[PDB]
Formats: C-alpha cells, structure tokens, sequence
RNA sequence: AUUUUAAUAGCUUCUUAG
RNA sequence: CUAAGAAGCUAUU
C-alpha cells in the first residue's frame, strides 16, 4: 500500500514540471531533494509527512 | 617479519618471510652509517602500500603515527582508509616525499661513489634505512678502478608505483631545493624542455642502462616507447601545467594571418614535429580545409580566459560569453498497467509484492559535478620489467585472428543516423561528411595523418537511463575525423575477433537458442575442483592510468607488418594518444583539459576496456605467483615456473617466447576466463587458492589498490559453493538448472523486480500507443520465460499476470502463435 | 551541391570570426618567440579581453574577490557586472552574511582589464 | 546528440522447390 | 499461393 505513496508522488512531481516551475531553481533543488527522499523511505506516517507537504507545494502555487 | 627482495638458486620473488673488507674503502663518503638505524626498514613501506588488507593493517599504523604525520585519534573514526570516501587521506600520504628524495640522493651518492672506487655488485632494495642509508654489504667482488659496474634494475622498478603517490618530486618546484624558499619561475613562452629534463634524469637516475631518450620520434622499435612514457610521466609534474600541449605558428593567407599547429608537446611521448609544413597558402585544399576547421585553436583566441572554483581542474577558455545549464527531466507513470495489475489479486503488504526501482531526477549544476568525478585521477607510473612480461603474454591471447590496413573501398558502416561533434555539429550529420569527399581523398588523408597530428573537440550532454541508485552519468561524444581514420586504421580486426564461436573473449555471441549452455560448458572446461568468482570495478570509466590505456593501445597493432612502416603507426599512435588520453573536452559551453582515462564514446573503447580487464588479471596472477613462499609447494614445475619467471622478468632484455607459450598454457588450462568488458567469471582450481598459486580476491583487492588507486569493497564482490547452480549475477542474470526434454538445460532469468519495473515507468507520453509497447511487451515475456519453472509462485504469478495483459491489449486491438507458450518453449530449443 | 554548401559554411565559419584576431596584440606576443612558436596555453593568458569567474558561495568570495578590484596573474581587474542563474545583477552592497540564507546560488562575475 | 553486440517483428529483391 | 536461405531499409527491447 505504500508503493501509492510513490506512484502519486511521481505522477504529481509529473504535473508540477509541466506547470513550468523549474527556473525558480531555488525551490526546485529542495522539491526533488524530497522526491529522492520519499522514495528511500521504509515507515510510513514520516512518508506521509513528506507526502502532504508535497500536496502542500502543489496545491500552493498558482502555475 | 619483514620483507625480503630475494634472488638465489632455489626461491625467488618478493614475501615475507621468518628471520668483508671493503668498509675501509668507502670510509669516507656520507652514505654509510659507521659498523661495528630506524627499526623499519624502506622495503616495508614498499611492500604495505602493495599488500595491503584490513585487519593486518597494523604495521602501516606505526610507521604512520611514527614519524609524526598523524596522531591516534584520527583512526577511531570509521572509514578512514579509502581513496573514494576519504578524500583527506591524501594529505597524510603526502608528508613521506621528502624522506624518499633523500633517500634517492643518497643512492646517487652511493653509485656515483662505488664507480670510481671500482666495485661490480648488485643492490638490494631491502637493506635501506628509512633516514637514507646503506648498512647491508657482503657480496661483492673488486674490479679495475673506474670500471666497476652497478646492476640498478630491481631497486629502481620495484620502487616506481610509490613514488608518484608519495609525491617524491614535488620538491623540485622551489628555489634551490629548500620547502621554505619561494618556488621557481619561468618565462611562458618556454616548450622545449629538453637539455635541463635530461640532467635531471642525468642527477637522479644517472646509472640506469638503456638510453633514455626525451623525445620519442628519434626511437627504434615498439619498445623504447613505452620506456620513454614511463619516465615521462614523473618527469612532467615539477613543470608548470600550462607548458604543454600544442604549440602555434604564423602563417599568411588572403592578407589575413592565421595560427596552427607544427607539433606536439605530451606529457609522455616526449617532442615530435610537423614533417609538412608550408610559409604560405596560395589556394585552399579540402583536405587542408578539414585540417584548419577540426582544430579548436580558431576557437582558443577568440575566447574570454575562464577562472573556474567549482572543480579542482586546469581551464582554459569559455567559448561564449553566456554560460547555461539544463536539468535531467523525470519518467511518467502507467497507471493502466498499475490499475489491471492490483485487479488479479496483487501489489500487497506483508509479503515481497511491492516494488524497488524507480526513476531518479537531477538538477542543473548536475552536469559540471559530474565532470567532477575525474578528481579521483592521479599520476600513475608503473614496473617496467613486470609491464614488460604482460605485453608478451598478452599477446597470445589474441593471436588467433586476422587484420590488416584497408581501404575506402571496403570500409562497412554500421549506421548513418548518429551525431557529427564539434564544431562540425552544426551543418551535416556522419552521411553528409561520408558524401563529400572520394576514396581518393580518403588515401590522402590515411597518407597524410602518416605525416600530421590534429586536434579534435569532445562533445557532451546527457542520457536518461533507469537507475537503482541516486545517480547521473552523462555520454562522451567524439568528432568525425579521429573516428574516420580509425576505422580504416583498425576495422579487420574488430570484425575477426567478433565473428569466431568460442574463445577468452566472449563479446558477439549470444545467449539464446542454446548459447548459454555451450558458455557455461566453455567454462567448467579442464578444471576438476570449481568455485566461481565475479566483480565489478568501482567507477572503472572515471579512473584509468594512462600507461595502461597506452600499453592497451599497442597491443592492438601487432598485425600492420606487411602494410606500413615505424612511422607511419607512430603517427596513428600520436593521434590516438592526442584523441582518447588528454583532449581538450568541453563541458557546457567552456573548453577544459582532461586529465587522463577512457572516453565513453570512442569506436575501439569496450575492446580496450577487454585487454584492460585482462591486464589485472594476468598481473593479479603474477603478483599471487611471486608473494607467496617457495618452501611450502609441492609441485616442481610450480617452482622452477616461479624462478624462471623471475629470471623473466628482471635478468633478460630481449624476448623469450617458450616461457611465454607455457605461461599462456598454465593460465588457459587451471584460470579458465569469459569477459565481457567490465564482468568476468573465472573458474579456479580450489584446490591450489587456500594453497597460494593462483589468484583470489584479497590479491585483486591489493592490485586494484596500489595500480589503480581505486578501493573495492567486499560486499560487492562473491564467492558460489557450487558446481550444480552457476554464478550469482553475470550481466545482472540468474542462473538455474532446469529440465527441459530428455536432457537438463540452462535457462537463465532476470530479477523479478526488473520486469516488474520496466513496464509500468516509461519514458514518453506518445510511447504509452500500443504500437511499440506490443513488441516491447512480447520482448519482456521472452526474457520473463524462465521464471515459470522457478519453485517460488509469485514469479510464475507475474508471468500469468504478463500473459493476460497480452491477452488483454490483443483483445483491445499454439507453435506461431505468441498468446502460448508453446512460441516461447520454440525460442529456447537449442537446435536452430 | 552539398560540398559546395559544406565549403561555404566552413568558409564563413573561419572568416567570420577574425575579430579578436586580426589585432596587434598577437603581433605583441609573437614576435619575441625564438621560431614564431608558442604554447597555446598561454596564448590567451596574456592578451585576454575579459575575466569571468564563477563562485559557488559566500567564503569562496571573501577568499577571491573584495571591491572593486582584484589581481589575478600579474594583471589587474576591475568588476563590472555580476549575474545569477535568473540572468539579474544583483548588487555590491548586499553581499554579506545577514543574506546569505536568502538569495540563490551559484554566481557568475565579469571584469575588464586595467 | 556516444560506441559496440545479439534477438524479435515488418517490408523488398534474388535464388530453389511444387 | 507457400516454405527455406541470403542481402538492403525502418522500429524496439
């Protein structure tokens, strides 16, 4: 079940290059600094730590 | 115990073991300490920095915290002895040079002191203090005055691989020899080097027999070349780096003046000279035309001077004045193939039903610390003798086949859909620089690059792959006219060893219909007690010596004997050590300088990195052979193999090829080998490694730490047990037995994981159309086959749940027919 | 053709650059060699127009460069622009350690010779 | 934007067979 | 119409 973890994390990190975020790069270093951390990751309330706060990214920015 | 150097009648090598009147003749020279020291002898700081393993490590502890380069308490932290994880360990090795130039200077006080007393005699390297003197005499014999000869050989090159870590001659940058004094300065428009590089071979190595020379176009055979680049890489580290290279020339043409090339300047294949050259243009020439528009000293003028502080590395110029980056892009996700994967019951908690690879994204300063990763590059400069014997045995390994010069009219391409490089990128492809010139013009420029060197520009960018660890590794890309005369210069011999069944070498052949089990009965061939082994080197295209790739590159053109002349293949042999070994490559829009080691996209690279691989092999099992003691083996053809090795190596000059022949024969008959270019399995009597005859992985742990520089973990490499069940992992493959028939059949298969991984991340949005993934699916059950026999049923799970996504896709678009097994049982029958 | 159209393109190609080359300053480092043969290395490091450095963080600069000017290679420099990854000057007075958490990094400097 | 090696699927030509 | 072998092109793992 936490494999959904991953796949909603890649099919929204998916959606947020395409909003065209990518030249802000200051962001951008710690976004997929998270994503290579929410993939290494073996508990799972401190994956869904970094998964809301990946929906808190996506959901913040008007792009 | 300490470590001997021993030459006598009955052992010979290097191992550890369990232990006259002349004084009043060199009474009086200050080399010799008074008869009737320091505990530790040099030869043990020889021997530790070439035997090296964890956990008996404690005699280098001693000699280090000795002699006040470290206390104690750096060595409680963890990981502290690796070149790859460690990179302040090379401060603390440094502080040891200045005790080995005065041991150096001493012996040169000791020869030059022994031939005007006239004393014949051989020196061992053993008897040195580590302050610099001499106390171990009684074996030599008296002579006629200034004619006494020394014998300097096996002192000097068992000393090389140390010195060129140790930094013994970075003492020579000062002002008249003293650290505290400022260093020396140079005009900049000094490139010859010449008569000052020759007394300074003529004060440190004034005794040594064969004539060196400082140049190598001067040199008669195949042989002083690499005599010639051994010394001359420890020479080119006391002068500065911006003295070597190419060099210029004025020249006018349509009222414009220009600049080119006359001649090269190396780090190792010394001085050599432009036999064409012209005052003035008085028409222009398409060959001459490729000539001017390949070199990039049209782009070095015209480029603004680059400091750079990111990397640790020389520079020379950016070409424009706008510097960019660019970012690896992330995969996409199948969510239909994930949506009919969790409806057949699967993709669970509390079992291995999960997933493990994914796809990774990188940054934009990605790109330049990936360049980065060749910090771990150092001057390299190995054994002479020992170099000299692999050369030989490695020759008959690859004759077996036949090669040959050819010309434009019988060259074979491959592809024509490829990229050009730089700068010729920007007009026309590989096609359009094939269409222009004729096969005319193609003799004129094989017998003109017989007569001149160029320069070429590497291009890079960079790949997406799926990985399973956290990482980038870019390409390297090569221009048109290096290549183009390489494959006219090398392409009979790349199709004759790729088109015979059944050899060392393994690359062409094919592990379907019935291959794999010919490979595997290739391999279990003579031996009668066998274990397996395996390995992979750790960054093997970030670090290489440059002897190594040249001694490699040698090799390869034993066959043009009846075609060219010495300098025809010392011209290729300039243009290919001026194209793969130090180019100028640019990363991102600015022209740096490469310190040394394979490109990854040159046309003779993975045959290279073959004899490469075959090279640690062949002097793992020497240095095996010679550190073991004689006393103990039983076998006396072992024994008199070992003394006449010796002998060999370090007491013939010319060739011996009966010793050759039957070395070649030992090692063919009990270390049976099939490489692939990174990835062997070997085949080793198990009877004779606990024993000490052949190799074993503490030996390729050693030789991989003093020759490459390059540490190899243990958790990387294994060990099978079995005769049944063959290797562990071989190209990322697993290997079973399964009964198939009326006889039993090797039917090898991948990790689950990968199959599993490679469906569901694809790489494109227009590939998630079914016309490529149809293939591409039927493809992935061909390789998934042998997972079906396999005792554990999740597997055979996954190969139901690919056979009805099969049936599925089918829908929504017995032996011929691939909806079956009885297809797939067909492409694994081992008759064609 | 498709060699006539090669040979234009790699004619304009060494024509159109001659701008930097073609100067007297060539002339000034060629002239006091012993053959007319010099290494290529220090071909541009003695008449090069301009100076670019790049810098990766705060301690790096208070290492390299302070003010207005700076000597590198026995050559004095005077800076003019200095430019970030979004391609904007950002400016003299604020660099310093109270802004060192804020802005983006690593940046890209320029000068002319004195 | 690299180099080399095999396998499948599809097209087309020549040859042999009824 | 079909089978086998060889050669050239495209495309995939």
């Amino acid at each position: 079940k936490m494999s959904d973890v991953k796949c909603t994390s890649v099919v929204l990190l998916s959606v947020l290059q395409q909003l065209r975020v990518e030249s802000s790069s200051k962001l951008w270093a710690q976004c997929v600094q998270l994503h290579n951390d929410i993939l290494l990751a073996k508990d799972t309330t401190e994956a869904f730590e970094k998964m809301v706060s990946l929906l808190s990214v996506l959901l913040s920015m008007q792009g | 115990y300490r470590a001997f150097d021993i030459y006598n009648d009955k052992v010979a090598g290097f191992a550890k073991f369990l232990k006259e009147t002349i004084y009043n003749l060199l009474k009086d020279c200050p080399a010799v300490a008074k008869h009737d020291l320091t505990k530790y002898t040099m030869a043990d700081l020889v021997y530790a920095l070439r035997h090296f393993d964890e956990g008996n490590c404690d005699t280098l502890k001693e000699i280090l915290v000795t002699y006040n380069c470290c206390d104690d308490d750096y060595f409680n932290k963890k990981d502290w002895y690796d070149f790859v994880e460690n990179p302040d360990i090379l401060r603390v090795y440094a502080n040891l040079g200045e005790r080995v130039r005065q041991a150096l200077l001493k012996t040169v006080q000791f020869c030059d002191a022994m031939r005007n007393a006239g004393i014949v005699g051989v020196l061992t390297l053993d008897n040195q203090d580590l302050n610099g003197n001499w106390y171990d005499f009684g074996d030599f014999i008296q002579t006629t005055p200034g004619s006494g000869v020394p014998v300097v050989d096996s002192y000097y090159s068992l000393l090389m691989p140390i010195l060129t870590l140790t930094r013994a001659l970075t003492a020579e940058s000062h002002v008249d020899t003293d650290l505290t004094k400022p260093y020396i300065k140079w005009d900049l428009l000094k490139y010859d080097f010449t008569e000052e590089r020759l007394k300074l071979f003529d004060r440190y190595f004034k005794y040594w027999d064969q004539t060196y020379h400082p140049n190598c176009v001067n040199c008669l055979d195949d042989r002083c070349i690499l005599h010639c680049a051994n010394f001359n890489v420890l020479f080119s580290t006391v002068f500065p780096p911006t003295s070597f290279g190419p060099l210029v020339r004025k020249i006018f043409v349509d009222g414009v003046p220009f600049v080119v090339s006359t001649g090269y300047h190396f780090r190792e294949l010394g001085v050599v000279h432009n036999q064409d050259v012209n005052l003035h243009s008085s028409r222009l020439s398409f060959k001459e035309l490729l000539v001017y528009a390949a070199d990039p000293a049209m782009h070095a003028a015209s480029g603004n001077l680059l400091l750079d502080k990111r990397t640790t590395c020389f520079s020379v110029a950016a070409l424009t004045n706008n510097v960019a980056f660019q970012t690896v892009k992330p995969g996409n996700f199948n969510k239909d193939f994930y949506d009919f994967a969790v409806s057949k019951g699967f993709f669970k908690e509390g079992s291995s039903v999960e997933l493990k690879h994914f796809f990774f994204a990188q940054d934009g300063n990605a790109a330049i610390s990936d360049y980065d990763y060749y910090r771990y590059n150092l001057p390299t400069m190995c054994d002479i003798r020992q170099l000299l014997f692999v050369v030989e045995v490695v020759d008959k390994y690859f004759d077996c086949y036949d090669g040959g010069c050819i010309n434009a009219n019988q060259v074979i391409v491959n592809n024509l859909d490829k990229s050009a490089g730089f700068p010729f990128n920007k007009w026309g492809k590989a096609r359009l620089y094939y269409d222009s010139m004729s096969y005319e013009d193609q003799d004129a420029l094989f017998a003109y690059t017989k007569r001149n060197v160029i320069p070429t520009i590497t291009q890079m960018n960079l790949k997406y792959a799926i990985s399973a660890k956290n990482r980038a590794r870019t390409v390297a890309g090569v221009s048109i006219c290096s290549t183009m005369t390489n494959r006219q210069f090398h392409q009979k011999l790349l199709k004759s060893i790729a088109a015979t069944r059944g050899a060392t070498v393994v690359i062409g052949t094919s592990k379907f219909y019935g291959g794999w089990h010919n490979m595997l009965k290739t391999v279990y061939s003579d031996v009668e007690n066998p274990h397996l082994m395996g390995w992979d080197y750790p960054k093997c295209d970030r670090a290489m010596p440059n002897m190594l790739r040249i001694m490699a590159s040698l090799v390869l053109a034993r066959k043009h004997t009846t075609c060219c002349s010495l300098s025809h293949r010392f011209y290729r042999l300039a243009n290919e050590c001026a194209q793969v070994l130090s180019e100028m490559v640019m990363c991102g829009g600015s022209l740096y300088v490469k310190p040394g080691g394979t490109s990854s996209g040159d046309a003779t690279t993975a045959y290279a990195n073959s004899v490469f691989n075959i090279c640690q092999a062949v002097t793992a099992n020497v240095n095996a052979l010679l550190s073991t003691d004689g006393n103990k083996i039983a076998d006396k053809y072992v024994r008199n193999l070992q003394h006449r090795l010796y002998e060999c190596l370090y007491r013939n000059r010319d060739v011996d090829t009966d010793f050759v022949n039957e070395f070649y024969a030992y090692l063919r008959k009990h270390f049976s080998m099939m490489i692939l270019s990174d990835d062997a399995v070997v085949c080793f009597n198990s009877t004779y490694a606990s024993q000490g005859l052949v190799a074993s992985i503490k030996n390729f742990k050693s030789v991989l730490y003093y020759q490459n520089n390059v540490f190899m973990s243990e958790a990387k490499c294994w060990t099978e047990t079995d005769l049944t069940k063959g290797p562990h992992e071989f190209c990322s493959q697993h290997t079973m037995l399964v009964k198939q028939g009326d006889d039993y059949v090797y039917l090898p298969y991948p990790d689950p994981s990968r199959i599993l991984g490679a469906g569901c991340f694809v790489d494109d949005i227009v590939k998630t159309d079914g016309t490529l993934m149809i293939e591409r699916f039927v493809s992935l059950a061909i390789d998934a086959y042998p997972l079906t026999k396999h005792p554990n049923q999740e597997y055979a799970d996954v190969f139901h749940l690919y056979l009805q996504y099969i049936r599925k896709l089918h829908d929504e678009l017995n032996t011929s027919r691939y909806w079956e097994p009885e297809f797939y049982e067909a492409m694994y029958t081992p008759h064609t | 053709d498709k060699r006539a159209k090669v040979t234009s393109a790699m004619q304009t190609m060494l024509f159109t650059m001659l701008r930097k080359l073609d100067n007297d300053a060539l002339n000034n480092i060629i002239n006091n060699a012993r053959d007319g043969c010099v290494p290529l290395n220090i071909i541009p490091l003695t008449t090069a127009a301009k100076l670019m450095v790049v810098i990766p963080d705060y301690n790096t600069y208070k290492n390299t460069c302070d003010g207005t000017t700076f000597t590198y290679a026995s050559a004095l420099w005077e800076i003019q622009q200095v430019v970030d990854a979004d391609s904007k000057i950002v400016q003299l007075s604020e660099i310093s350690m109270d802004n060192s958490p804020n802005l983006a990094w690593p940046l890209i400097v320029t000068a002319l010779r004195a």
